[PDB]
RNA sequence: GCUUUACUGCAGGCUGUCGCUGAGGACUCUCACUCCGGGAGGAGGACACCGAUAGCCGGGCA
RNA sequence: ACUCGUACGGUCACUGAAUCCUGCCCAGUGCAGGUAUCUGAACACCUCGUACAAGAGGACGAAGGACCUGUCAACGGCGGG
RNA sequence: GAAACAUCUCAGUAUCGGGAGGAACAGAAAACGCAACGUGAUGUCGUUAGUAACCGCGAGUGAACGCGAUACAGCCCAAAC
């Protein structure tokens, strides 16, 4: 479907309305030091390694939307509820 | 041939015997070790635990 | 599964191994300290039971009595040499170096001094072809060429009992007979024969290999089975 | 003043350099071609066996032991076993290369007692250690105050029961507080799970 | 029990790397080390073997 | 162990005396050789990060793979229209 | 056992190899860290506590310091000279 870059809408921050800009998540970079990536390390030996021997799952047929609104005065983001979409295209 | 009867017939071959060391007839004369106290193969007595319950 | 008898043979029961108490000689060169003043008497010719080819029993000056590896045309009463300074005639032990080239060597030494290994077999024979003060080149019977120090000792002429090949077994019970004297473990029972418990072509409702037979040099072993690592199969292109 | 002993303790802080590594490189030549355990009439290491309680004196003897270097030469299992326990170029031995090399010393000498061992280098394939023993029935040593206690009964044996220097390390039994949950008094007192 | 391109692992083989290991992206050498030689000595040589580790193959086995 | 053995050897497989013979197929799978280029781990090395470290990235790139070739008395195949 | 099963669990259990004693082992801090102007070798018992910690964060697993007790004990080398 078809959505609009920026419109206006609530901020939950400035707490009114104004016009926001949407853009689609991006993925940020993990750093390889959480503390499950401590317990792969260490927990990881001869034979089977448990949860650590399982490998990534499927994918439904259609994903949910993953957004960032964000407020285009006070530059602070908020995040709402996504909803299925094959496809998802800004105008403008 | 029957591997019952008609092969219990040409047992006459002589194996264990009275042991020197424990008395008992275990002295294997062929291999020249008693199965039941080691002699021939060790200086210590033979003994296992499993020869009696775990706990005991 | 089961260890496949190729696994068992490693073990080196009984069954596998050679009735090397029933041997004769270990076939190796004498040992010469120089000028080569090293010569004897062939006193009798015997067959040797791990070859199934001729060997000589030679006496020394030095009153040493010990089986040589014959080649053809060695008799009772022909006096051998061995070292640098031996003559050039077949049944004698020189240093590669001094043997002509194009001449036809047996029991020849892969390193100089280690009795010989090469070219031992009935009729078969080395050719000494290159010479150098660096390497003697030789081409084994299997048609490589090898390079060799000059220094390995050889025996001249080719290994006696030539054609043994040349007639068929006929019959089981003659290559039992000769399978006796060897370390073999026979008859062979083919793998697709067998069941897959006991071999890696075993199995099936009818007899074939349940996979390619070539199997990679990599292959561990109870797997190493059929044809090893072949570079190609057939008899075609 | 340096005492003379602080020279040979310096040199050996770095084995591969200046008069020593020329030494080392010379004495595995030899060493190599000796047996597991050979008797030596001197420490190689004078400084470091008189600090671990060697005397030039009647009853102590100094033997150098040779041990293979790596992992436990391990079987391969032969019955099930689940994927945890079927290793085998993993796994190591609990105890280490010097306590092995002083149990070979000490099954050598019968009628001796392990006072204490140290290392005296390795090549590529093999550790060498030299093992201080004493002999609790010689009156030399009966008489000595330093060391007449390894004659009591209860120290026969003792380098088997991990009763030596490195025993007592290896079993984790060097710190007194936090990690020694399991160690102290023994490990086998604590379940085997120190 | 058996099979395999089932799941997961484990031997084994191949290969890089570190240690043993030294002198002057291709090269020379000798001193460790290896092999041949009764010995003198010869061949090979910082490679190989061995110890450690990494990638690939791996129903041979669990 | 084979081996007191050395290619006229001995190991690993298939077929199964003699006689007349044994066609076509290398695409898939297997084995093997080659390979400009692509891909390909760790150590060491370079950048960032950290007064150090964790960590991120780069450069180089072995066997292997991609790709090319050989091979069926190698696994096997020899149809519809 | 986890109602399958691989890590986990059974369990450092069964069993195996080596060895001491009348008891073993431990033991006079490179400790503790109720953080203190505090405690003062080591075992063990009671408790701390199923607490902290671990764990397909599932099932399960699981201390310590301290405290109240028992009994109390503190020393010898290496080196300097
Ligand atoms: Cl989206
Ligand atoms: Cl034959
Ligand atoms: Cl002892
Ligand atoms: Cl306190
Ligand atoms: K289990
Ligand atoms: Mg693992
Ligand atoms: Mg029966
Ligand atoms: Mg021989
Ligand atoms: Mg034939
Ligand atoms: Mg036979
Ligand atoms: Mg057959
Ligand atoms: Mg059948
Ligand atoms: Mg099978
Ligand atoms: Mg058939
Ligand atoms: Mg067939
Ligand atoms: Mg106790
Ligand atoms: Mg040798
Ligand atoms: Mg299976
Ligand atoms: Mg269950
Ligand atoms: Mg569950
Ligand atoms: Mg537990
Ligand atoms: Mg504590
Ligand atoms: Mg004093
Ligand atoms: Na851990
Ligand atoms: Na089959
Ligand atoms: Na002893
Ligand atoms: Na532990
Ligand atoms: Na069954
Ligand atoms: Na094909
Ligand atoms: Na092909
Ligand atoms: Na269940
Ligand atoms: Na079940
Ligand atoms: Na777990
Ligand atoms: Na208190």
């Amino acid at each position: 479907m078809q959505m609009p870059r920026r419109f206006n809408t609530y901020c939950p921050h400035c707490n009114e309305h104004q016009e926001h800009e949407v853009e689609k998540v991006r993925s940020g970079r993990q750093t390889g030091m959480k503390w499950i990536d401590r317990q792969r390390e260490r927990n990881s030996g001869i034979g089977n390694d448990g949860k650590f021997s399982k490998v990534p799952g499927g994918d439904k047929p259609t994903k949910k939307t993953d957004l960032k609104y964000r407020c285009g005065e006070c530059g602070k983001a908020h995040l709402r509820e996504g909803w299925r979409a094959g496809r998802l295209e800004f105008q403008e | 041939t029957g591997a019952g009867t008609p092969s219990q017939g040409k047992k006459n071959t002589t194996t264990h015997t009275k042991c020197r060391r424990c008395g008992e007839k275990s002295y294997h004369t062929k291999k020249k070790v008693c199965s039941s106290c080691g002699f021939g193969k060790s200086a210590k007595r033979r003994d296992y635990e499993w020869q009696s319950k775990a706990g005991e | 599964g089961r260890r496949i008898q190729g696994q068992r043979r490693g073990r080196g029961t009984s069954t596998f191994r050679a009735p090397s108490h029933r041997y004769k000689a270990d076939l190796e060169h004498r040992k010469v300290e120089d000028g080569d003043v090293i010569a004897g008497t062939v006193v009798d010719i015997e067959h040797d039971p791990a070859r199934s080819a001729p060997v000589a029993a030679v006496e020394f000056e030095d009153g040493d009595r010990r089986l040589i590896l014959a080649p053809e045309g060695v008799g009772v009463g022909d006096e051998l040499q061995v070292g640098v300074s031996a003559e050039i005639a077949p049944g004698n032990t020189l240093p590669l170096a001094e043997i002509p080239e194009g001449v036809p060597v047996c029991n020849v030494e892969s390193s100089p001094g280690d009795g010989g290994k090469f070219a031992r077999a009935s009729g078969v024979n080395a050719q000494l072809l290159t010479h150098d003060r660096n390497v003697a080149v030789v081409k084994l019977p299997s048609g490589e060429m090898k390079r060799l120090d000059p220094q390995c000792r050889a025996t001249i002429g080719v290994v006696a009992g030539g054609g043994r090949t040349d007639k068929p077994f006929v019959k089981a019970g003659n290559k039992h007979h000769k399978m006796k004297a060897r370390g073999t473990k026979w008859p062979n029972v083919r793998g697709v024969a067998m069941n897959a418990v006991d071999h890696p072509f075993g199995g099936g409702g009818r007899q074939h290999p349940g996979k390619p037979k070539s199997i990679s040099r990599n292959a561990p072993p109870g797997r190493k089975v059929g044809d090893i690592a072949s570079k190609r199969t057939g008899r075609g292109g | 003043a340096r005492s003379a002993y602080s020279y040979i303790r310096d040199a050996w802080k770095n084995p591969g350099d200046g008069q020593l590594a020329e030494l080392q490189w010379q004495r595995q030549q030899e060493w190599r071609n000796e047996g597991a355990v050979e008797r030596i009439e001197r420490p190689t290491r004078l400084d470091k066996a008189r600090s671990q309680g060697y005397k030039a004196k009647q009853g102590v003897i100094v033997a150098r032991v040779s041990v293979r270097k790596g992992s436990a030469r391990k079987r391969r299992h032969k019955a099930g076993r689940r994927s945890k326990r079927q290793g085998v170029t993993r796994i190591t031995r609990r105890k280490d290369i010097q306590r092995v090399a002083e149990e070979r010393a000490s099954r050598t000498f019968p009628n001796l007692r392990v006072l204490n061992s140290y290392s005296v280098g390795q090549d590529g394939r093999q550790k060498w250690h030299e093992v201080i023993l004493i002999d609790p029935n010689h009156p030399a040593i009966q008489n000595d105050d330093d060391l007449s206690w390894i004659c009591a009964d209860d120290q026969a044996d003792r380098v088997f029961r991990g009763l030596t220097g490195a025993g007592r390390r290896n079993r984790g039994l060097s710190g007194k507080g936090k990690g020694s949950e399991k160690t102290r008094p023994s490990l086998r007192s604590n379940g085997g799970k120190g």
